């Protein structure tokens, strides 16, 4: 197997010789020369997603390595994973490129930030005022609805065969 | 053999009426799932792992995995997409005043809670805590808002239509003060301001109780959040079946790869590794359209939310049982793991009383209708009054209109019209 | 690029492809075999059989 | 941008059928994936095991296809019940339903054509330039309580006028715009005024 062999805390019977997991997978090992336990785990991996800003405007990219401390690989650490080649900005905007758990990120070089909410916006209420509108605006709004897709048909003998 | 129901049979006869004399404010709740776990999957790591020879054998076989991955990007964005349909609905953060006093309604317990370190109302908090690893390329996105994002739109919606009545869901945010807005309600539902006027502190304590009700039956039953339970247990039980799936034979001489390559040659260790990769790539076919599947019931479960949050709560829905049984008042919406939770108030009227009643008033050999209510006797006088409400008034020239003579309408009375 | 198979990449977020750290060692852990055969006794016996 | 939808709807058909006929090129873990190669280059007794495999792993993809055809159809059929209904209710008529027809008060739609959808122009009615008022529930006079028929009661500052919700439009109190029901005792916040008489 191939893995990071670590101290376990897990006691083995005399006779135990693996450890399994609910997956059914090996993850604590007792070694035949010198009878210890050892703990068992992968090697750190993940998925790595790029942040573009368009290729028209730039060619900057900034890489998210999804589900990684930081220390095992211009950084950020998210929820989501380590965040390289962006910075990032106390100040807050609308979500421009989804990242995950609240970070959103966008280009003005590349910045990531917390997304905003709205704006906020307290209104006064009391038990003897009331607002009445003084005058109206009549808007014009679309909405665009897909209806029907495109209709195929397929000749099973010519494509398996011909 | 299963009863329907308990017998009854209303005493309907040609010209009597039951009119309420009483109502009862009742709170509801209705739980709906807004989406699930977005999950991405990696090919050569499911599939065999870290075989370079195995990879090299699979990559000849086709783009399928490819086509697997975009499935499940489009599934997570359509669940953020969901999220943002259902709760990002207004584009301002509505914030309540200081002083809480409403008119003697207590909104305690959804209102947020500052003592809490997670600013959430009692209500949520139990919902969250109502509620309940190992990865081989399986791999859990976390969702775009986190739960605190949740919260503050639930809060923001709480305070506009608290504030501010209806108005800020259709345009600017106009305050108003609470106990008009609820003569408001009932004016939309057909009866009179002057009835809640009357009655405001009896409806306040009839309120307060019902959402303290409501608080203890969630606190006890624990299967009323089975629509959300549900959801988490199928999605980690498709997963773990999945897992399972790995170390099945799937007709091989053995289920290891690395076994497999050690003990045999390359002329059967290759069909054996075909056999093998052939039986994965259909069990993580199977998973994907599963998941799909779930993806468009959880859409269109998210799709009647967000119709939900846009009729019920922004306004007032005079569509029958789409907001809770009975005569719908308003609704405000909780959040919830993997959904939303509405409680519905509404309008239940509540002992009711016979009448003997009259299409018309013959009177001058003119027939008076009424021109709002019923007309209504308590056996020797007559009177009108509106439909869901006991509300006796003397028959008069104003409320009551005049339309051809007494002679065509069939259960017309005799009786006089006083003229103010 | 490759993995759009354009040249031309839209604004948004995608993804590429994993990352593995490689591992660099070999550990083969065996007990401290100590079973002896009696070679001795057979080679180095002074006398051996006709 | 603004057509995202449709242009998805054709993105998504464009390249699920340009990914089903670029499945042909692939060997399916055969020596080949030719048919007349492996019919020129093998006897029967193993080229029917190679065609077995390329066979099968080509109608395996066909029937992928088909599965993710019939789920976007099922999508697709939704969305356009969806459109029916908006059709019936908005265009052909007018809607009480909040946000359904447009953000704000619904007064009447036109629908367009668009290539595989329709696009509907949802006019609506947005009240603006709000102005502050002190009101009271109702008017005490002569110990009779008179409440606002449609109205609200208002307030500039000295005089009171009773105004319908949706606009600001000042009228003087009288007997017929409003309604009476029982003496000022009970109404919590009522005030004090006149009500005139025609
Ligand atoms: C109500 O609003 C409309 C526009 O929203 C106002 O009409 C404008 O009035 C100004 C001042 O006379 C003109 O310069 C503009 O040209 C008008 N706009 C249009 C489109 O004609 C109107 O005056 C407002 N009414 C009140 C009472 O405030
Ligand atoms: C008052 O209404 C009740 C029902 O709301 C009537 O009770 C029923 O009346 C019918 C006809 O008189 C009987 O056949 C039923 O047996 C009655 N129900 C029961 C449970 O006994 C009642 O009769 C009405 N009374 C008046 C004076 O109108
Ligand atoms: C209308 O119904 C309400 C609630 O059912 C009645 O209020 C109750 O009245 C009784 C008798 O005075 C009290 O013992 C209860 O404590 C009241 N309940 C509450 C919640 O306050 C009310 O009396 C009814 N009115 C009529 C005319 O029947
Ligand atoms: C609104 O509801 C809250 C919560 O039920 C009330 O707070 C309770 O107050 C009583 C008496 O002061 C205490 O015995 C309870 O312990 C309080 N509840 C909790 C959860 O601590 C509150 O009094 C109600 N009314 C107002 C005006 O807030
Ligand atoms: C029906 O209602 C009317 C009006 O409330 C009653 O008429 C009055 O009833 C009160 C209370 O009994 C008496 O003090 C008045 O003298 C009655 N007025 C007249 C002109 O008679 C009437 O009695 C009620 N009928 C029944 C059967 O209850
Ligand atoms: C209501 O009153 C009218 C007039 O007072 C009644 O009409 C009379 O009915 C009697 C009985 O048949 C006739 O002889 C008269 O010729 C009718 N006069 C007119 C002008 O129509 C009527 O019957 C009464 N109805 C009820 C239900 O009391
Ligand atoms: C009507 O009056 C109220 C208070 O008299 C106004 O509420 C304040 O408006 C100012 C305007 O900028 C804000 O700075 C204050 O913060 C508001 N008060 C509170 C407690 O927030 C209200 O704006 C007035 N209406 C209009 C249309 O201007
Ligand atoms: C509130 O509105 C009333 C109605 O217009 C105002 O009363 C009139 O005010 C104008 C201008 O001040 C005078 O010319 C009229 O003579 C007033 N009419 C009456 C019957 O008094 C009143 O002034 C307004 N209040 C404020 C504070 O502006
Ligand atoms: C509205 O008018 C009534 C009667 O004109 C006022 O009632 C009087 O109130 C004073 C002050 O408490 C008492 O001394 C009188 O005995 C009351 N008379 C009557 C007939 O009720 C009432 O106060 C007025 N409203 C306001 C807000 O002042
Ligand atoms: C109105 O609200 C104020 C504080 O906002 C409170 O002191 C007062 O008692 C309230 N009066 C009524 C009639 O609600
Ligand atoms: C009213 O209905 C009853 C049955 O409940 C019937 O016997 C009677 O004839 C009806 N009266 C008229 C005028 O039709």
């Amino acid at each position: 197997g191939t893995g990071v062999l670590t101290e376990s805390n897990k006691k083995f019977l005399p006779f135990q010789q693996f450890g399994r997991d609910i997956a059914d997978t090996t993850d604590a090992v007792r070694d035949p020369q010198t009878l210890e336990i050892l703990d068992i785990t992968p090697c750190s991996f993940g998925g790595v997603s790029v942040i573009t800003p368009g290729t028209n405007t730039s060619n900057q990219v900034a890489v998210l390595y999804q589900g990684v401390n930081c220390t095992e690989v211009n950084v950020f650490q998210t929820r989501a994973g380590c965040l390289i080649g962006a910075e990032y900005v106390n100040n807050s905007y609308e979500c421009d490129i989804p990242i995950g758990a609240g970070i959103c990120a966008s280009y003005q070089s590349i910045i990531a930030y917390t997304m905003s909410l709205g704006a906020e916006n307290s209104v006064a209420y009391s038990n003897n005022s009331i607002a009445i509108p003084t005058n109206f605006t009549i808007s014009v709004t679309t909405e665009i609805l897909p209806v029907s897709m495109t209709k195929t048909s397929v000749d099973c003998t010519m494509y398996i065969c011909g | 053999t299963m009863s329907l129901g308990a017998e009854n049979s209303v005493a309907y006869s040609n010209n009597s009426i039951a009119i309420p004399t009483n109502f009862t404010i009742s709170v509801t709740t209705e739980i709906l799932p807004v989406s699930m776990t977005k999950t991405s999957v990696d090919c050569t790591m499911y599939i065999c792992g870290d075989s370079t020879e195995c990879s090299n054998l699979l990559l000849q076989y086709g783009s399928f995995c490819t086509q697997l991955k975009r499935a499940l990007t489009g599934i997570a964005v359509e669940q953020d997409k969901n999220t943002q349909e259902v709760f990002a609905q207004v584009k301002q953060i509505y914030k309540t005043p200081p002083i809480k006093y409403f008119g003697g309604f207590n909104f305690s317990q959804i209102l947020p809670d500052p003592s809490k370190p997670s600013k959430r109302s009692p209500i949520e908090d139990l919902l969250f805590n109502k509620v309940t690893q190992k990865f081989k390329g399986l791999t859990v996105l976390p969702p775009l808002l986190t739960d605190e994002m949740i919260a503050q739109y639930t809060s923001a919606l709480l305070a506009g239509t608290i504030t501010s009545g209806w108005t800020f869901g259709a345009g600017p945010a106009l305050q108003i003060p609470f106990p008009m807005q609820m003569a408001y309600r009932f004016n939309g539902i057909g009866v009179t301001q002057n009835v809640l006027y009357e009655n405001q502190k009896l409806i306040a304590n009839q309120f307060n109780s019902a959402i303290g009700k409501i608080q203890d039956s969630l606190s006890s039953t624990p299967s009323a959040l089975g629509k959300l339970q549900d959801v988490v247990n199928h999605n980690a039980q498709a997963l773990n079946t999945l897992v399972k799936q790995l170390s099945s034979k799937f007709g091989a001489i053995s289920s290891v790869l690395n076994d497999i390559f050690s003990r045999l040659d390359p002329p059967e260790a290759e069909v054996q590794i075909d056999r093998l990769i052939t039986g994965r790539l259909q069990s993580l076919q199977t998973y994907v359209t599963q998941q799909l599947i779930r993806a468009a019931e959880i859409r269109a479960s998210a799709n009647l939310a967000a119709t939900k949050m846009s009729e019920c709560v922004l306004g007032q829905s005079k569509r029958v049982d789409f907001c809770g049984k009975g005569y719908h008042l308003m609704s405000f919406p909780q959040s919830a793991p993997h959904g939303v939770v509405f409680l519905h108030v509404t309008y239940v009227p509540a002992q009711e009383k016979n009448f003997t009643t009259a299409p018309a008033i013959c009177h001058d050999g003119k027939a008076h209708f009424p021109r709002e209510g019923v007309f209504v006797s308590n056996g020797t006088h007559w009177f009108v009054t509106q439909r869901n409400f006991y509300e006796p008034q003397i028959i008069t020239t104003d409320n009551t209109f005049v339309s051809g003579n007494c002679d065509v309408v069939i259960g017309i009375v005799n009786n006089t019209v006083y003229d103010p | 690029k490759c993995t759009l198979k354009s040249f031309t990449v839209e604004k948004g977020i995608y993804q590429t492809s994993n990352f593995r750290v490689q591992p660099t060692e070999s550990i083969v852990r065996f007990p401290n075999i100590t079973n002896l055969c009696p070679f001795d006794e057979v080679f180095n016996a002074t006398r051996f059989a006709s």
